[PDB]
RNA sequence: CUAUCUACUUUCAAAUUCCUCCCUGUACGAAAGGACAAGAGAAAUAAGGCCUACUUCACAAAGCGCCUUCCCCUAAAUGAUAUCAUCUCAACUUAGUAUUAUACCCACACCCACCCAAGAACAGGGUUUGU
RNA sequence: CUCUUACUUUUAACCAGUGAAAUUGACCUGCCCGUGAAGAGGCGGGCAUAACACAGCAAGACGAGACCCUAUGGAGCUUU
RNA sequence: CUGAACUCCUCACACCCAAUUGGACCAAUCUAUCACCCUAUAGAAGAACUAAUGUUAGUAUAAGUAACAUGAAAACAUUCUC
RNA sequence: GUAAAUUUAACUGUUAGUCCAAAGAGGAACAGCUCUUUGGACACUAGGAAAAAACCUUGUAGAGAGAGUAAAAAAUUUAACA
C-alpha cells in the first residue's frame, strides 16, 4: 500500500552489485545494435523527390565562434547525438497522417524511474529507455528498422536543419519582459496578460551544418536553438521551400557506418569553414 | 528567475547571511552536533566541510587563521579546530559532516535538520540503516550475485 | 474591490471541500524498529532522537562541570566513561567525561 | 403546488365496484361536548340525524362519545386504514350532515393530485404500436442496400 | 483598487519594409527617356529564441549583443440568343483565388526523499551516486 | 528619458499560530446580434457549454467614488 | 389547418382596477359570562409588518482573506551577531 | 332601443399625461419637440405583432387531459433585329 523505489529495500552489498548488473546489461545491449545493416536490415532505397527522411534527438552542449574564409564570425552551436535509435515504425494508413512516422529516442536514462508500460515497450526492443522520443513524419522508402542507430553523419555540412526543443523557463512573468509592454465590456480571447513564459516548444528554422564530428558525434548548427544546454532538441531536415530537394546528396535512409564506405574523417567541414590547423587567412 | 543561484537569501541581507552562518558554524566547532532550521544548516554545511579543509593546512598557515578567525567568533574553537578537528579527518577526503531531517518544531513546524561533526564523543545517532542481507530480496539477489560469479568464471 | 454579491453557502462548499482544499493523506509513515513508535521513512525518529538528544544534555552538563568557565574548549578529544568502565589505551591522553549511570545498550563503548 | 406536493394515479380498492360496491368508510367517531357553543351543532345532529345515518349506512359503526371538548370532532376510518380527522366546531347540523355524507362517499384513497383522470389495466385491444406497426414487410426480409445470395 | 462576479492570461512557427548593386543602358523607346520581376549585398523594424564573444554582469540573468523568419490572394479562347460580331448574370471548355496547408505537440510507474537549466502553490524533468 | 537591466530588503507566494473591515435583493452569475441598447449574464434570434481549486489581470458588472434650478426657509455682512 | 382568459361545451358562479367609500368576517390579547386538550356570546385595546437609507440583538458574506509576531546556538548556565 | 336620471342628506380621495389616428396653430412641412381640439389605448385581463406600456385581436373573473374561432407568415430582379 505504501510506495516504494528500486533500491529501498536493498542492502549494502546488494546496492553496489545491481547498480552494476543494469549498468553491464545496457552497456551490452547498446553494443548489440551497432551493426544493423547485417542484422536483416529492411530495405535500402535510392532518395527521390518528394521523400523525408528521419531526424535524430541531439543533447546541446553549447555554443562556440566558427570563422569562415571570408573574415566573417559565426556562432554554433554545438549537439550531440546521444544512444540515438529508432523506436518504432507507423504506416500510412495506421498513423492516421499522410505521411509514416518514424519514432527515435534520445539520451538514455535509468529503468528505476520509468513506468512499468515503457519499460516493457524497451524490453521488446532490446534497448536501454530513453530520455525523450520523438515522431518524424517519414515516406514509405525512408523507413528504417527499430532498433537502427542514428549518428551525427547523418547530417552533412552545408545542409540545413530545423531545431525543435523547449525554451528556457522563465516562470510567471509579466507583461514588460514576456510581452514587452510598460473597451467592447470584454477582454479578447488571446490577449496579451502576466504568465507563465518560455518552457514552450519552439523551432528555429533553417540553420546551416557547418561542421561534424564523427567520432564524438557532434553537428555544429548556425546560431543558436532554444532551450538550455544539456537539453534535449529534435534536429531535422529543413522544411523551408529553400531547402527541398537538397537531400539528393545526404545519407538516404540514414548513415550506416557499418556500411561498405571509406571510413569517415574525424571532422567534415563547409567548404568555407575555417579549419582549426589551417593557416591564417588572407583576403588577397 | 533564479536559475544556478547556488546560494539562499537569508536573514536581513548578505552580510547578515554570513553572519548567521558563522554563528551556526561556532556553535557547531563547540558542540559538534547541532540543530536548527533544515534550510539553515543545509546552507552551513558547505561551510562546515570547507573549515576543516582550512584547519588541514595549519596553524602555521596564514590564511587559514585568516580563515577561522573570521569564522570562529568564540576564540578558544580556533585551536581546536587546528589541533583537534583537523587532525581527526586527517585520513578523510570530504564527507566530514552528516545531516539528516528531524521532527518538526513544535512551535513553528520549521523543517529541522541534525548536523555533526563525524566523531565525535557524543552518543550516536539512530542514523537509518539499510535493510539486513538475510531478509527475502536480499537473499534472492545474493544467490544472483553467487551465480553470475559461477557464469563469469566459466 | 467590494464584493458584488453575498457568496451562498452551496458556492462556499465546492470552493472549500475541493480536494486541492482538503489534507492528503501520508504515506511514508512506518513504525520504528528500535522504539516501536511511528516515524516517517525519510525523518528520524522524534522517540529515539529525544533519547538521544536527553543523554547529550546531559553529557555536556557534565563537560561544562569540567571546563568551568567560558572560552576554555579543550585542544584534545573527549571521551565518555560510565559507571563501571576505565580508560582505553586508544582512549588515553583525552579528557575523560564521567557519567553517573550505565553505558546505554544503544550508546556502544568504541 | 403540483411540484411541492405529492401526487399519485386514478385507482379503486380492491377494484370495488368490478363485481360489488363496498362503502369504503367503516367508522366514525364523534366528540361531542354536553355544554359548549360550539358543540351546538354537533349535539343537534346526535338528536336528529346520526340515527337516520346509521339506519341508512348499517356498514359503517358510528361512535357517540360525549365529554368535555372544546373542538368537536369527527374522525373517519377506511378499509384501506385510512384515517381522516374532521373538526366540526361551530358547524350548524346542515353543514355536518353534509360533511358526514361526504366522508360515507369518499375512498379513503390519499386527497392529492391524480395524474390522469382515467386508469385502464387493458389499454389496448388491438396491440399497442410499435415502430414496425405500418410497417410493411419485404421479400426475404432484405434490409436497405442488401444483397441476397451474398 | 485588501478584486466577490463576468471576461481574459500560447489563435505555438508562412514578415514586413527602405536603400545599394545587378538585371541594363536591356525590354520598351521615332528618339530622349527608361523597365518589371529574377536575383545580390546591406540596413532597420516586428515576431521567435539565445549567451560564443562584447556589454550590464559573473555557477546565472540580461541588451546595448547574437541567431532564425517560408505559400497565395480575374482574364483567355470559342460561341449563341441576333447564322457577322459579342469575355458569357448564355452553355461548354482552359486559366484563376478561396479553400486544404506544412511544421510543432504525441509512450506512461513511484510520485516517499533529494536535486534541477522546471516552478508562486500544484505540476514537470533527473536520481544507473537514496552520502 | 532613448530603453530598460541586474541584485538586496520589504511585500509577495507556500507552511504554522492568531485573525479584521467596507461590501452583500436573490443567484443555478456565458458570447454575438437585435431590442431606445455605446442601457442586457437574466428579454428575442443564434452560438457556446461535464464538474471544481490556486495564482494573475483590470475590459465590464459592481463599487471606493463638484455644478444646476427649484423652498412664500435662514445667517453673516453691505448699504442709496 | 393551426391559433386566446373571445364564444360554446360539463360543472361552478359574489371570487382580477389605485386611492377612497360602504357592508361582512377575522389572528392573537385583555375583561364579563361561558367553556374546560383550547372554546362561545359580547365588551375592550400599546390589536396583525417581505416593502423603511429605522432601532436593538444573533449569525452569515467578504474570509480563514487583509493584517499581526520571536536575532543565533547551547548545558538554558552562558556565549555570539547586530 | 334602452335604464338610467335628477334632487336631498353626508363624505372621501384622485387629478404634474404618455403614445397612436385625425384637424389646426408654432418650430425646420426635425425630435420619443411646442400649444389646442376630436377619438382610441395605457394604472383591469389575455392572444398576436421577434423582444414589446401606447399598434392589432379581446375585454377580465372558477375547474376540465373538450370544441369553434379572433388577430396572426411581405414582396420584388429591371428588352432587341440589322
Ligand atoms: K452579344
Ligand atoms: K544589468
Ligand atoms: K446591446
Ligand atoms: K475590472
Ligand atoms: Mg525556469
Ligand atoms: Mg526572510
Ligand atoms: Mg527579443
Ligand atoms: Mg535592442
Ligand atoms: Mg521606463
Ligand atoms: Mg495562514
Ligand atoms: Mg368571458
Ligand atoms: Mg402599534
Ligand atoms: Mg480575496
Ligand atoms: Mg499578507
Ligand atoms: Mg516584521
Ligand atoms: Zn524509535
Amino acid at each position: 500500500k505504501s510506495g516504494t523505489w528500486w533500491d529501498e529495500h536493498l542492502s549494502e552489498e546488494n546496492v553496489p552489485f545491481i547498480k552494476q548488473l543494469v549498468s553491464d546489461e545496457d552497456k551490452a545491449q547498446l553494443a548489440s545494435k551497432l551493426c544493423p545493416l547485417k542484422d536483416e536490415p529492411w530495405p535500402i532505397h535510392p532518395w527521390e523527390p518528394g521523400s523525408f527522411r528521419v531526424g535524430l534527438i541531439a543533447l546541446k552542449l553549447g555554443m562556440m565562434p566558427l570563422w569562415t574564409k571570408d573574415g566573417q564570425k559565426h556562432v554554433v552551436t554545438l549537439l550531440q547525438v546521444q544512444d540515438c535509435h529508432v523506436l518504432k515504425y507507423t504506416s500510412k494508413e495506421n498513423c492516421n497522417g499522410k505521411m509514416a512516422t518514424l519514432s527515435v529516442g534520445g539520451k538514455t536514462v535509468s529503468r528505476f524511474r520509468k513506468a512499468t508500460s515503457i519499460l516493457e515497450f524497451y524490453r521488446e526492443l532490446g534497448l536501454p529507455p530513453k530520455q525523450t522520443v520523438k515522431i518524424f513524419n517519414i515516406t514509405d522508402n525512408a523507413a528504417i528498422k527499430p532498433g537502427t542507430p542514428l549518428y551525427a553523419a547523418h547530417f552533412r555540412p552545408g545542409q540545413y536543419v530545423d531545431v525543435t526543443a523547449k525554451t528556457i523557463g522563465k516562470g510567471f512573468q509579466g507583461v514588460m519582459k514576456r510581452w514587452g509592454f510598460k473597451d467592447i465590456g470584454r477582454v479578447w480571447p488571446g490577449t496579451k496578460m502576466p504568465g507563465k513564459m518560455g518552457n514552450i516548444y519552439r523551432t528555429e528554422y533553417g540553420l546551416k551544418v557547418w561542421r561534424i564530428n564523427t567520432k564524438h558525434n557532434i553537428i555544429y548548427v548556425n546560431g543558436s536553438v532554444p532551450g538550455h544546454k544539456n537539453c534535449l532538441v529534435k534536429v531535422k531536415d529543413s522544411k523551408l521551400p529553400a531547402y527541398k530537394d537538397l537531400g539528393k546528396n545526404l545519407p538516404f535512409p540514414t548513415y550506416f557506418p557499418d556500411g561498405d564506405e571509406e571510413e569517415l574523417p574525424e571532422d567534415l567541414y563547409d567548404e568555407n569553414v575555417c579549419q582549426p590547423g589551417a593557416p591564417s587567412i588572407t583576403f588577397a | 528567475i533564479s536559475h544556478g543561484r547556488v546560494f539562499r537569501r537569508m536573514g536581513l541581507g548578505p552580510e547578515s547571511r554570513i553572519h548567521l552562518l558563522r554563528n551556526l558554524l561556532t556553535g557547531l566547532v563547540r558542540h559538534e552536533r547541532i540543530e536548527a532550521p533544515w534550510a539553515r544548516v543545509d546552507e552551513m554545511r558547505g561551510y562546515a566541510e570547507k573549515l576543516i579543509d582550512y584547519g588541514k593546512l595549519g596553524d602555521t598557515n596564514e590564511r587559514a587563521m585568516r580563515m577561522a578567525d573570521f569564522w570562529l567568533t568564540e576564540k578558544d574553537l580556533i585551536p581546536k579546530l587546528f589541533q583537534v578537528l583537523a587532525p581527526r579527518y586527517k585520513d578523510q577526503t570530504g564527507g566530514y559532516t552528516r545531516m539528516l531531517q528531524i521532527p518538526n518544531r513544535s512551535l513553528d513546524r520549521a523543517k529541522m535538520a541534525v548536523i555533526e561533526y563525524k566523531g565525535n564523543c557524543l552518543p550516536p545517532l539512530p542514523l537509518p540503516r539499510r535493510d539486513s542481507h538475510l531478509t527475502l530480496l536480499n537473499q534472492l539477489l545474493q544467490g544472483l550475485r553467487q551465480d553470475l560469479r559461477q557464469s563469469q568464471e566459466a | 474591490a467590494a464584493p458584488k454579491n453575498r457568496r451562498t453557502i452551496e458556492v462556499n462548499r465546492c470552493r472549500r471541500r475541493n480536494p486541492q482544499k482538503l489534507i492528503k493523506v501520508k504515506n511514508n509513515i512506518d513504525v520504528c524498529p528500535e522504539c516501536g513508535h511511528l516515524k516517517q521513512k525519510h525523518v528520524l525518529c522524534a522517540y529515539c532522537y529525544e533519547k538521544v538528544c536527553k543523554e547529550t544534555a546531559e553529557i555536556r552538563r557534565q563537560i561544562g562541570k569540567q571546563e568551568g568557565g567560558p572560552f576554555k574548549a579543550p585542544t584534545i578529544e573527549t571521551v565518555v566513561l560510565y559507571t563501571g568502565e576505565t580508560p582505553s589505551e586508544q582512549d588515553q591522553g583525552k579528557r575523560i567525561i564521567e557519567r553517573d549511570r550505565k553505558r546505554p545498550s544503544w550508546f556502544t563503548q568504541n | 403546488t403540483a411540484r411541492g406536493t405529492p401526487s399519485r394515479f386514478l385507482a379503486s380498492v380492491l377494484h370495488n365496484g368490478l363485481g360489488r360496491y363496498v362503502q369504503q368508510l367503516q367508522r366514525l367517531s364523534f366528540s361531542v361536548s354536553r355544554d359548549g357553543a360550539s358543540s351546538r351543532g354537533a349535539r343537534e345532529f346526535v338528536e336528529r340525524e346520526v340515527i337516520d345515518f346509521a339506519r341508512r349506512n348499517p356498514g359503517v359503526v358510528i361512535y357517540v362519545n360525549s365529554r368535555p371538548c372544546c373542538v368537536p370532532r369527527v374522525v373517519a376510518e377506511y378499509l384501506n386504514g385510512a384515517v381522516r380527522e374532521e373538526s366540526i366546531h361551530c358547524k350548524s347540523v346542515e353543514e355536518i350532515s353534509t360533511l358526514v355524507q361526504k366522508l360515507a362517499d369518499q375512498s379513503g384513497l390519499d386527497v392529492i393530485r391524480i395524474r390522469k383522470p382515467f386508469h385502464t389495466d387493458n389499454p389496448s385491444i388491438q396491440g399497442q404500436w410499435h415502430p414496425f406497426t405500418n410497417k410493411p414487410t419485404t421479400f426475404r426480409g432484405l434490409r436497405p442496400r442488401e444483397v441476397q445470395d451474398p
